């Protein structure tokens, strides 16, 4: 048996770790992430700690890769939608500002440099391609700061050009230097290949204001839409624009818009319909099947079983595109086998009930392994002898699945059926690849299909609907519908 | 329904289990299974059943081969060894689940169920799931639950094991008066001797998988036909003693007692392939040995363990020259002490089983058989 | 009448959902790159399975194309991820499973409506929440940071909160006078865990073993936000290269759909030996 | 932060990433700077949220449409190449390539739908729209068709739609002005009308998607299809005898394709900006350079004019050139996105025939405009 | 170790299964519990054990207080009446399975977990898991894990049930020499009445939820304290005949028989709250009823029902003027008809008295066996 002393041991190696790295995040700049790395630590050195904690030794790993993997990822969402975070405002206020202050214009003239050795040191030569003038400095060397005073040459310098690595190897320096032409005009290096009068387009004030070096336009930040506008505003705005927080803007937006909020009830109604008839199907068909596979006295039940769970070997995606064909209603071998048998080809694009059975099917074959899989296990905790006990009392097959295979599984399977209705509440890549919420409700001036959930059609105002990508609004969104999905869930 | 096996044989790969059993119940018989824990009582009574396969042979119920007939369609209910109660389920469910299967008469129903749950004594239990009922409640829902469904042939797995004795005799009694009014087939597994005693039409003697006997109850206590049936029906054991058989004669034989006395008796016994010389058995009933100042075959030995039941004193006597002690029942409360030297031996009540184990015939009539 | 009856509709409807899946197969064996034809492609070709199998195709003109891409290497990065993250799946959330369904603690009824509907909650921005702690994770801790298997298999452990409702509802039916007895035979709750509850509970261990096993091996998102180099990659990350705005090299993303099938297959066939009915059979009377 | 001293590149896994490397190696010799070419899946999504951090590869490859959100995010420098430069590449990929009126990318190569025909069942390939009608009747009696191309998506009919009139978004003098959109006109209703009558007269099928018409054309169930580049390689493992030409007109005015520019950006965060220009305009943008990530994947179509003459020897390759020249810049605004849904809608519901061609376009039109004000 | 209950009381809500119930259990005492299915026999193990919370009153083990003390560290091992065997593992494993949890040798665990098997006659069963076993096997596998163990306090819970008559004599035996051997605290539950005579150093008689009598097993079956313990403790039970008392003694009380004739009778019992005029209950054994030829008081009826066990006859009379059917022992096979009339004696100084509220009038025959 171990020791008692190398509990303290290893629970002492553990606590040193936590300090070492704790305080090793407090420095360069990462507070968000030492605050959190103090409270999770915290809790689960206490929690192994005392043995009155000892049912949370069970539950706090768990807890926390839920936590970090989870609820972390969840409450950033929120966070965000509490901003203006999006395409247009995507940058935090220092890049914006960096960007901003790394912008130029050109000022004066450009021309073509090179670079030409006078024994340990360098001559610099630039040409005026526009008057036919030709320029070459002094000899100077490499390394910081420095000034040249170029003078204008009818001839040619003595050392052999440099090649393009040399001046690769030696462009820091070369960057720093300041060539002055005999007419005073300033020039700094603006290529590998060209020097030019390329200015700052903005200088920094200190108080906060940005200037145009080209316009003389004056600059301030507007902090309630996250953008530069001139100066007591006027008009034009300077992207890029930067993130900035909102308040409840995202949510009232949902609250307000009556353009959004015409077919909401028409898809929240689809979408609580499609998820409960998928839970439905799933689980028949899932229960019904592994019940069957099981059963003693079928003779290929090895196989079956394994056939059974395929649809859910293959990623989803392309069996999603191949239903897509599937279900064409002109081509398509469905309908083609429609037509030889029965004589109809059903419209599963055009008409909106349809195209709603199409979608039930499809989600079916997805989602019944899924359920199958489930019931295979939870069937193993039916005692054999209550079938034994059912027997006697003379029970068949039917019988026993609703006297005592289906009420002893509904318990278990619960809270299983309400996580699939949330899933399926929010299934958008199944609409988007198989019908794009397909076919159009006439009228809606913010576009809604039919078969969109309101997954869908949500996603297609913060990320199409010609607005950039509105991080800010879907995040918003998504709260809503989680508080929606949760209210129904009770 | 009847029931026939037909060298009805079990298997569980190479242990056997049941080993060609023949069996003969007729309609309306009353048969008790009885044997030691794990003789394949059970095993037979779930082949019966349905719910075991038969490795070979046949059985028939009602004249109708039932080998591969799914248990459901037998015809048969089961009150299970280990109860195997419905767990979701109310006693009142648990006790109605065949005849809400059977076809539910929602008013008749409840008539059955108070009516059989009154005389389980239940009645005041019937919201009850099983886990909130003690152990010997719950085995009064499995008879009732069979009870209720009134089967064509019952099958009891020792159903009265965890019953206190007076409840024990009331439901003695009411599957007594069940039995009658029915006349329907009970195939009834026990423990209990005065169960098998009282009950019984027909006793089933199993050993290791083998019909040993099977016979009306009084005629498997006076006429065992081997050393089995005979160590096995009556309880204290019948005492067995080793013997030499001296002489043989028409209608008798004669053994000597091993004891240094070396006495020699008669015992009232068939001759039909017995040797003199030959080792046998003697056998002699705890209740059967009589008192030392009527007998003339006299046993003496040394008192080792004494009992107090109250109604009677079984007395351990360790007698020289035998090994295994010989048990002595007495009427009412005897105050003897161990150490103490302490019975008679009537020869006419003496069993004798050869080395095989087989009995001689006894041909001393007692009262009770036919 | 019925076993007849059973096997016919039972053809039927294997018939019927295996035929989405032999057009997949099909898409595999037809020259070229297309979506759609006969079940039987008028043109069969192995030159999509050469490739993904490491073999060098010999083209129309004599020029003897390389495999571009170490297809098999994906689908063993595949079976490692979803291996090692499906048993980490199962050790966390069978563990927070046997408290949640044998030991008082305050709030339990609330963590567990918790857990689950905060797992409820839509996953539209989490990639960016993700990438902005691997970034910082990978400071500190390098074999779980970005660009590691560690890292996305980390990642994939938050998912528990089913798979602990789950396991605690089999757990529930198992009768308690087994950690009973086990108690009074001086287990601690450990013990009781390991050595009578979990051999018993093997069922939805192998469950919860499947349905993690198969979400990790079709997982595309969080994979390809944290995985950089090609030879680093899953199957599901590496098959998206066949995936361009206008078209998709069809032949080879269905071979490569088939063999992601395959770790599936031979996972839920170990898997049976621990889905059998009868374990707690002959424990306790009643 | 992004190493300073080297280039990462960011190109799409269907281009020649072989051969672009091969150009690096180049690059690093003569400059002693390394080269690393990456193709990740979703690059075009990964680039927006890797670059907003200051983090990212130095160079990203992708169509230009995507770059005029990049640039508003702040994420693109500002390029400027001289006039001599500027006048090796065709003019009209400057266009591609502009936000604010500032260039904002390199163009590298240019991308158009075709008109592609089965030369054994069609040898010589109609001029006009108006033609097809005539020409699917003599093919229907021999138990073929004409044309069969993808009715489901709007950039695939597009071209038609656009002939007469039809426009994304109006560009005036170098930059788009968001309340003019043009797929209300008469321009775009005579375009639609024409392709539902072709719909109506049994000449194609509206539920004909990009997989079944390019079945049919590979099997030579179909005379002629309307395609890309990128389509090309499956034809010619088909072994049909195949041709790629001009698309065909409508009232006397050329069909009007989007035309995409693949085109390389450089990263605003870059301390590397001088060593990408010089990659991009003296390595990447010469005939070697080109050649040798064409000869890895062939790039179709080329804006440097030196290469793509030499490349227009290929018939498929000029015709790809030409119907480009002759079509519309698809638009790098982000107001874009209501449209390719918008206009997708219009034409399923016109189809279909749930709405009549007028009605599905005003209402595609006002689902644009009011996304574009609000 | 002792076992001390005090005023302990279990209630599930509003159902009271233990009222406030006062037992005292020395150390090596053999301690057998009784009473009918449902009384609260298992319950109060279970309290023991800690299996079950203690609703008021407290418990002590070993001079301790145990009320809160987790089950493992109590002492105490138990052969549940379920059996609660580990399905999953063979027979070996089960009753080795304590000592694999403690830090016992390999060749311990092989020694007695071998001896064990072999007196409990499982021994060519050790590989078999509890399913390929029968119900009395299993029932021995659990007695065997308990055994095997060997607690400070045994547990027992209808131990012998499932078992046959001459391989529950031999399960006794073991018992009774392992509690000699060791010495040990042994809590003993069950419906057998051979088993509760021969094992017990002390009897426990429950009574719903009551503690009806604590005794000896010859105290409780000569001197039962009320009629309930009378009726229960012996099997086939104490016949019950009404009676009216006609005169008292302080030494005796004299009682007039319900039949016609009014026949009278002094009993050797106590008249301490016993009126002239009073309903009694006379109760008399059917083994302690005599022939007829041999007794002063004559009890005559019909034969209603006539039981032949072999080694006796149990014939069952209706006498009139009393309801319920008396019922005699006779040694041997008796062949009585039904319908038969049948006389039978009613000795007095072996005829107990009980109460209208059901106590026992004491009785003042010395019995012998009873200090
Ligand atoms: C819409 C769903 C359609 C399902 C399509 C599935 C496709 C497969 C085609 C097969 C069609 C079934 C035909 C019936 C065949 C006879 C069944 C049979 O004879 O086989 C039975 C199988 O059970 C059984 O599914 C019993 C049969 C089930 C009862 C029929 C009711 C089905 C309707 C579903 C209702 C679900 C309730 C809603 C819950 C969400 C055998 O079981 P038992 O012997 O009792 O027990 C065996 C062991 O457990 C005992 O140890
Ligand atoms: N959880 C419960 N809730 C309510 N009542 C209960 C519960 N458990 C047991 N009982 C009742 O409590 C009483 C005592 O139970 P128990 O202690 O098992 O009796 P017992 O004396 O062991 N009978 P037996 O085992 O049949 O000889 C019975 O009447 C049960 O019905
Ligand atoms: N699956 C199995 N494999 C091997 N042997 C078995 C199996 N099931 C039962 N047995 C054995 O078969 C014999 C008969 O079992 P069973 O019929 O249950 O006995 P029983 O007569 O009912 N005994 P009991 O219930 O204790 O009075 C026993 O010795 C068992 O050990
Ligand atoms: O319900 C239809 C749905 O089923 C499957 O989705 C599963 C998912 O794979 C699991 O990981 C879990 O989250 O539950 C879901 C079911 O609720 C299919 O994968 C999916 O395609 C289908 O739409
Ligand atoms: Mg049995
Ligand atoms: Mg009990």
């Amino acid at each position: 048996w171990q020791s008692d002393a190398l509990k303290w041991s290893v629970l002492g190696l553990l606590g040193l770790l936590v300090g070492y790295l704790v305080v090793l995040m407090y420095a360069q700049g990462e507070y968000l992430f030492a605050i959190t790395t103090l409270i999770l630590s915290s809790a689960g050195l206490y929690i192994f700690a005392n043995r009155k904690a000892y049912a949370w030794r069970y539950v706090y790993p768990g807890m926390a890769g839920m936590g970090l993997f989870v609820l972390f990822p969840l409450v950033c969402t929120i966070a965000i939608a509490f901003t203006n975070y999006s395409s247009t405002n995507q940058l935090t206020f220092e890049r914006a500002q960096e960007v901003l202050l790394d912008r130029s214009w050109q000022a004066g003239k450009t021309y073509n440099f090179g670079l030409y050795p006078a024994g340990d040191e360098w001559q610099l030569a630039l040409s005026d391609g526009e008057t036919g003038k030709n320029y070459l400095s002094d000899a100077f060397k490499f390394g910081g700061e420095q000034k040249l005073q170029l003078k204008e040459t009818t001839a040619q310098p003595e050392g052999e050009r440099a090649n393009l690595r040399v001046i690769t190897q030696n462009r820091q320096a070369l960057s720093d230097i300041t060539a002055i032409l005999p007419d005073g005009n300033k020039v700094m290096m603006s290529s590998l290949r060209q020097f030019s009068g390329t200015q700052p387009l903005y200088t920094l004030d200190g108080d906060g204001t940005l200037t145009n070096n080209q316009s003389g336009v004056k600059y301030r930040p507007n902090n309630q839409i996250g953008f530069y506008q001139s100066i007591n505003w006027g008009d034009e705005k300077l992207s890029p624009g930067y993130t900035v927080t909102t308040g409840w803007k995202n949510f009232t937006r949902v609250f307000t818009d009556e353009g959004i909020q015409k077919p909401f009830l028409a898809i929240f109604v689809w979408t609580v319909v499609f998820s409960l008839i998928t839970v439905f199907l799933t689980v028949a068909v899932g229960m019904v099947l592994a019940c069957l596979v099981q059963w003693e006295a079928l003779r290929g039940k090895a196989v079956y079983r394994v056939l059974l769970i395929l649809p859910y070997a293959v990623p989803s995606f392309i069996s999603i595109l191949i239903f897509k064909g599937l279900f064409n209603q002109s081509f398509g071998e469905i309908n083609m086998m429609l037509s030889a048998l029965f004589g109809v080809k059903p419209a599963w694009f055009s008409d909106p009930t349809t195209a709603r059975t199409m979608l039930i099917i499809v989600n079916t074959w997805l989602g019944y392994p899924y359920m199958m899989i489930l019931c295979m296990g939870l069937l193993k905790a039916i005692p054999d002898d209550l079938y034994e006990a059912s027997a006697m009392d003379g029970a068949g097959p039917f019988q026993n699945f609703f006297k005592i295979t289906l009420p002893l599984l509904i318990k278990p399977l619960t809270p299983l059926m309400i996580a699939s209705f949330a899933f399926n509440f929010n299934n958008f890549v199944l609409i988007q690849l198989l019908t794009n919420g397909g076919p159009d409700r006439l009228g809606t001036t913010t576009p809604a299909g039919y078969t969109d959930l309101l997954v869908n059609y949500t996603y297609r105002i913060a990320f199409e609907g010609g607005g950039g990508q509105d991080f800010g609004l879907a995040a918003a969104i998504a709260t809503l519908i989680f508080l929606l999905v949760g209210a129904l869930a009770i | 329904a009847s029931v026939q096996l037909q060298n009805v044989t079990k298997a569980w790969g190479e242990v056997v289990v049941s080993k060609d059993i023949n069996l003969d119940i007729h309609e309306g018989e009353f048969v008790v299974f009885v044997g030691p824990s794990g003789c394949g009582k059970s095993t037979l009574l779930r082949m019966i059943a349905g719910l075991e396969t038969i490795t070979s042979g046949d059985l028939f119920i009602g004249e109708k081969r039932m080998n591969d007939t799914p248990p459901a369609e037998r015809g048969v209910g089961m009150v299970f060894q280990s109860y195997a109660l419905y767990p979701h389920l109310s006693v009142a469910e648990n006790m109605s689940f065949g005849l809400k299967l059977a076809g539910a008469k929602k008013e008749v129903i409840n008539q059955r169920v108070n009516q059989v749950a009154e005389v389980l004594q239940l009645a005041h239990l019937l919201d009850r799931k099983p886990k909130a009922l003690s152990g010997g409640q719950r085995q009064r829902v499995a008879i009732g639950r069979t009870l209720v469904a009134e089967p064509s042939v019952f099958l009891l797995d020792e159903p009265l094991s965890n019953l206190d004795a007076a409840l024990r005799v009331q439901m003695r009694i009411e599957i007594s008066r069940l039995h009658k009014r029915l006349g329907r087939t009970m195939i009834y597994v026990t423990h209990d001797q005065v169960e098998a005693m009282t009950l019984a039409d027909k006793i089933v003697v199993l050993d290791a998988g083998r019909v040993a006997q099977v016979g009306k109850p009084l005629e498997l206590y006076h006429y065992p036909a081997d050393r089995f049936v005979a160590g096995f029906i009556g309880s204290p054991k019948m005492n067995f003693l080793p013997v030499k058989v001296t002489a043989t004669a028409i209608d008798q034989v004669q053994v000597e007692l091993p004891m240094p006395n070396r006495q020699q008796v008669w015992l009232p016994v068939e001759s039909r392939d017995v040797q003199v010389g030959a080792n046998m058995s003697l056998g002699i009933r705890p209740e059967h040995l009589l008192p030392s100042d009527i007998a003339d075959v006299i046993l003496e030995g040394e008192v080792q363990v004494v009992e107090q039941l109250g109604n009677e004193t079984q007395i351990h006597i360790q007698i020289p020259s035998i090994r295994q002690n010989l048990v002595y029942r007495q009427n009412d409360v005897v105050l003897v002490e161990e150490g103490a030297t302490f019975i008679g031996l009537p020869p006419e009540r003496c069993h004798l089983f050869r080395e095989d184990g087989t009995a001689c015939r006894r041909l001393h009539k007692e009262p009770g058989v036919a | 009448a019925r076993l007849f009856i059973t096997h016919l509709l039972l053809l039927l409807f294997i018939a019927a959902i295996m035929f989405p899946l032999l057009m997949v197969v099909a898409i595999s064996l037809r020259q070229g790159n297309f979506a759609t034809g006969s079940l039987i492609p008028e043109q069969i070709s192995w030159d999509h399975w050469k490739l993904a199998l490491g073999f060098s195709v010999e083209q129309a003109d004599g020029r003897i194309t390389p495999p571009p891409f170490p297809v098999l290497l994906w689908l063993w990065n595949s079976v490692k991820v979803a291996g090692i993250s499906a048993i980490g799946i199962v050790a966390l959330s069978t563990t927070c499973a046997y408290a949640f369904a044998r030991m008082r603690f305050p709030g339990k009824a609330t963590l567990l409506k918790g857990m689950l509907i905060f797992q409820m909650f839509p996953a539209v921005l989490s990639l960016v929440a993700l990438y902005a702690l691997f970034d910082r994770l990978g400071e500190y801790i390098p074999f779980i940071g970005l660009n590691t298997h560690g890292g996305v298999i980390f990642a994939y452990l938050g998912g528990i909160a089913l798979h602990v409702w789950t396991i605690k509802g089999y757990f529930e039916t198992i009768d308690s006078s087994l950690e009973e007895a086990a108690a009074l035979d001086g287990a601690t709750p450990w013990q009781a865990f390991r050595l009578v509850l979990l051999p018993l509970s093997v069922p939805i261990l192998a469950v919860v073993f499947i349905l993690s096993f198969i979400a990790a091996i079709t997982e595309v998102p969080v994979a390809s936000l944290l995985l950089r180099d090609v030879n680093s990659y899953t199957l599901a990350v590496g098959m998206q290269q066949y995936l361009n705005p206008q078209n998709y090299l069809w032949g080879d993303f269905a071979a490569a759909a088939v063999m992601s099938a395959l770790p599936i297959t031979i996972v839920f066939l170990l898997a049976q030996r621990w889905l059998v009915n009868g374990l707690t059979a002959g424990g306790v009377k009643g | 932060k992004i190493e300073e001293g080297k280039l990462v590149i960011w190109i799409n896994g269907d281009k020649g990433y072989n051969g672009l490397a091969e150009v690096g190696k180049k690059f690093e010799k003569d400059t002693g700077i390394k080269v690393t070419v990456e193709h990740p899946d979703k690059l075009e999504e990964k680039f927006p949220q890797v670059a907003a951090t200051g983090d990212g590869p130095d160079i990203i490859f992708w169509a230009h449409d995507r770059f005029g959100g990049y640039a508003q995010s702040g994420l693109l420098a500002e390029i400027t190449p001289d006039k001599a430069f500027q006048d090796k590449l065709y003019p009209f990929t400057w266009d591609a390539v502009r936000y604010n009126g500032k260039l904002i990318a390199y163009p590298i190569a240019v991308e158009a739908l075709s008109l592609i025909y089965n030369k054994d069942l069609l040898p010589n390939p109609p001029k006009t729209w108006e033609e097809i009608p005539a020409l699917d009747k003599e093919l229907k009696a021999k138990g073929k068709s004409a044309l069969m191309f993808n009715l489901q998506e709007p950039y695939f009919t597009w071209p038609l739609i656009a002939a007469d009139g039809g426009y994304a978004f109006k560009y005036e003098n170098g930059k788009y002005d968001i309340k003019d959109v043009g797929v209300d006109n008469a321009g775009a209703k005579a375009g639609l009308t024409f392709l539902v009558d072709l719909i109506k007269n049994k000449h194609m099928n509206a539920d004909t998607d990009y997989s079944i018409a390019e079945a049919a054309f590979n099997k030579g169930e179909t005379a002629m299809t309307i395609n890309g580049p990128w389509a090309w390689s499956n034809i010619d493992t088909s072994k049909v005898n195949y041709g790629v030409t001009v698309l065909p007109t409508f009232k006397g005015q050329p069909s009007k394709p989007f035309v995409g520019v693949l085109s390389a950006g450089i990263n605003a965060a870059s301390p590397n900006k001088e060593l990408a220009k010089e990659f991009l305009e003296n390595y990447l943008l010469t005939d070697e350079g080109l050649e040798a990530v064409n000869k890895d994947k062939p790039l179709g179509a080329v804006a440097l004019k030196s290469y793509e003459e030499e490349l227009a020897k290929d018939p498929r390759i000029a015709a790809t050139m030409e119907n480009a020249q002759k079509g519309e810049i698809m638009p790098n605004i982000p107001q874009m996105s209501a449209f390719w849904y918008a206009v997708r809608t219009a034409v399923i519901n016109a189809a279909s025939g749930r709405q009549t061609v007028d009605e599905a376009l005003k209402d595609a039109q006002t689902r644009i405009t009011k996304a574009s004000a609000s």
